[PDB]
């Protein structure tokens, strides 16, 4: 199966540089063109360029002519995208895609990598449980969650029961607090009858600060 | 009063020398006159040798095929008591895979795919179909946009012999030859997606 | 640059209706190089239509792509809730590759009232000197909901933050989270923490409350 796995989110100071990786698998790395796409927050898709791992030929969009550098390491089937002299409008999600001969379109995309250009200090979040109770029931349904508070920059990923619990989950878009730090909650509705036998653990990940927290949400 | 035959398969070519022979047996096997037409049935393709598009014998020759040449081409095969009009779509693409992935081979048709058999002594073929007026020199072979150099790889006429085929032989191949016509040289480059079966 | 002008920017329609989005290219684009992508919030774009009219794997028959030259169209013959996403046109004909600005398709469904839930601050957070109270409005429609915080029947102002989800791909509803944040000292100065929700689906405002500790 053709797969593209990118590196995690990063935060970098203005003027600095960032290198995003894209590990490929499921096909012959040198027989294809790897492309990079920029998605600025609130904006659509912008094409940055392409690299052929076979002959290391690169073709960039004139808009990224002096900003981007695309390289590959064929030994580990990995493409790299490097932005230099970072500025505010380089904050965006970056995707890698692959193109095959005779198929001029993008059928396979990486998951994306958020790059934040900021002078502010990276901070990992604090995870608090949002415990179920009598004021959290509705038709024999109970709501519970996790409050992922005070982190910078975006993003945090939240999963429930290591990915086994996805049904009824709502992970909210983060809010910017007056402090400059972000905060979000991730909730789930479950049967209140089994609150005594089931375990609900939220798994919070904040790659920029290397924070990985697991928090068990117990009934109050 | 001419029997129209519409061909279902389109022919794809890069923006380079290209030729198509009006071979439609047994219709073209008798004592017939073959005439090519471009998006027309009233003005035949010119027979001027110095013309970029011209008829050479029973062939339509593009030296080179360029953006704008895509369309329906007709071969009118006239016999004593018969007339047939074969309609074939000829499509040109501008770019080559090793230069860029943009605006190139629009789909992977059978004329751009080949297979090599695992563990066997097999070969790849370079398809260069041109009239006698076109002389083709030796063929250079490429894999993944680099020239092929190996002990298991041998060049023989239009074939690339591959001994002891391995799974690592999958990839994009390219065969290149110099075509000479009326004292002028042109370059032909064909890509091939090569897969392996056990 | 082949500029792709996509329209409309937003489309709000009911299930079973016909959705139409156009893309006008500044220069002629060959049909084998014209494609559409579907993108849901938080995810990578997904190939939807390729070669103008070919459906990508997993794309339902209700989707249809057509066009030539400088005019292309994506049509959904009978909308399902799972069609809510942003769609983008794309050309692979001439460098640089360009995409349209997108057409965000919103799905109009019947009025759904929110299920309201309230969460007192955790003991772990109270220990650190801060107290955040969360009010949750679950699976409602339309997205217009009004959440008021009341501490001992006193309407609060200036100490809360709201966040709404994208539209759900199965039921076309929205969910909202309101967090009231106070210091531990200010949290202890009051007893009744309540959030009152007003929505089109509620005949009278719903109030979810708790007494600090009790
Ligand atoms: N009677 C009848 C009949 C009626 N309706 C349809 S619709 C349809 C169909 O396929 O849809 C096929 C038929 C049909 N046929 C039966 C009899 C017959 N006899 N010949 C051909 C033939 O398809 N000819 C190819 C060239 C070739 O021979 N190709 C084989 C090798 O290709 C690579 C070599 N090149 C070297 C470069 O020049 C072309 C050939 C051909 C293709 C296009 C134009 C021309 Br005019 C010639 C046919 C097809
Ligand atoms: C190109 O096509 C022509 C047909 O238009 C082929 O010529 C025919 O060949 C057969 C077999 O020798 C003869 O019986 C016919 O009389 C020929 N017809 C004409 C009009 O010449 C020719 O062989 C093809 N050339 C190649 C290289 O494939
Ligand atoms: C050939 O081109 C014409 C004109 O665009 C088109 O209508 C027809 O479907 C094409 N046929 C094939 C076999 O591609």
């Amino acid at each position: 199966q053709v797969q593209l796995v990118q590196s995690g989110a990063e935060v970098k100071k203005p003027g600095a540089s960032v290198k995003v990786s894209c590990k490929a698998s499921g096909y012959s790395f040198t027989s294809s063109w790897i492309h990079w796409v920029k998605q600025a927050p609130g904006q659509g898709l912008e094409w940055m360029g392409e690299i052929n791992p076979g002959n290391v030929r690169t073709n960039y969009n004139e808009n990224f002519r002096n900003k981007v550098t695309m390289t590959v390491d064929t030994s580990i089937s990995t493409a790299y995208m490097e932005l230099s002299r970072l500025r505010s409008d380089d904050t965006a999600v970056y995707y890698c895609t692959v193109v095959f001969y005779g198929e001029p379109y993008f059928p396979y995309w990486g998951q994306g990598t958020l790059v934040t250009v900021s002078s502010a200090s990276t901070k990992g979040p604090s995870v608090f449980p949002l415990a179920p109770s009598s004021k959290s029931t509705s038709g024999g349904t109970a709501a519970l969650g996790c409050l992922v508070k005070d982190y910078f920059p975006e993003p945090v990923t939240v999963s429930w029961n290591s990915g086994a619990l996805t049904s009824g989950v709502h992970t909210f878009p983060a809010v910017l607090q007056s402090s400059g730090l972000y905060s979000l909650s991730s909730v789930v509705t479950v049967p209140s009858s089994s609150l005594g036998t089931q375990t609900y653990i939220c798994n919070v990940n904040h790659k920029p600060s290397n924070t990985k927290v697991d928090k068990r949400v117990e009934p109050k | 009063g001419c029997k129209d035959i519409f061909m279902k398969n389109e022919i794809l070519s890069a923006s380079q020398p290209f030729a198509f022979n009006c071979t439609f047996p047994p219709i073209t096997s008798g004592e017939v006159s073959v005439t090519w037409y471009k998006n027309s049935s009233k003005i035949p393709v010119s027979k001027i040798i110095q013309s970029r598009i011209h008829q050479d014998e029973t062939w339509i020759l593009f030296l080179p095929m360029e953006w704008g040449d895509s369309g329906v081409y007709q071969c009118v095969i006239k016999g004593r008591d018969s007339c047939h009009r074969i309609h074939v779509n000829l499509t040109v693409f501008e770019k080559h895979w090793c230069d860029t992935s943009i605006g190139g081979l629009p789909n992977l048709s059978d004329e751009y795919k080949q297979i090599l058999h695992l563990g066997k002594d097999d070969s790849l073929t370079c398809h260069l179909h041109f009239p006698k007026s076109c002389v083709l020199g030796p063929i250079k072979w490429y894999k993944d946009c680099n020239e092929i150099k190996g002990e298991r790889f041998t060049v023989l006429e239009t074939r690339l012999l591959v001994s002891n085929v391995s799974a690592e032989d999958r990839g994009n191949y390219a065969c290149q030859a110099i075509l000479t016509h009326s004292g002028k040289q042109y370059e032909v480059l064909n890509g091939i997606t090569v897969s392996i079966t056990e | 640059q082949i500029v792709l002008t996509q329209s409309p920017g937003t489309l709000s329609l009911s299930p079973g209706e016909r959705a139409t989005m156009t893309c006008t290219a500044s220069s002629s684009v060959s049909s084998s190089y014209f494609h559409w992508y579907q993108q849901k919030p938080g995810q990578a774009p997904r190939l939807w239509i390729y070669r103008t009219s070919r459906l990508a794997s997993g794309v339902p028959d209700r989707f249809s792509g057509s066009g030539s030259g400088t005019d292309f169209t994506l049509t959904i013959s009978r909308l399902e809730p799972e069609d809510a996403a942003t769609y983008y046109c794309h050309q692979f004909h001439r460098s640089p590759l360009t995409f349209g600005a997108g057409t965000k398709l919103e799905i109009k469904r019947t009025v759904a009232a929110p299920s309201v839930f309230i969460f007192p601050p955790s003991d772990e957070q109270l220990k650190s000197g801060t107290a955040s109270v969360v009010c949750l409005l679950n699976n409602f429609y339309p997205r217009e909901a009004k959440v008021q915080w009341k501490v001992d029947n006193a309407l609060q102002s200036g100490n809360s933050q709201e966040s709404v989800t994208e539209q759900d791909s199965k039921d076309s509803t929205y969910s909202l989270s309101s967090t009231l944040t106070l210091s531990k000292a200010d949290y202890e100065k009051h007893k009744v923490y309540a959030c009152e929700v007003t929505h089109q689906g509620l005949s009278s405002p719903v109030t979810k409350s708790f007494n600090r500790g009790e």
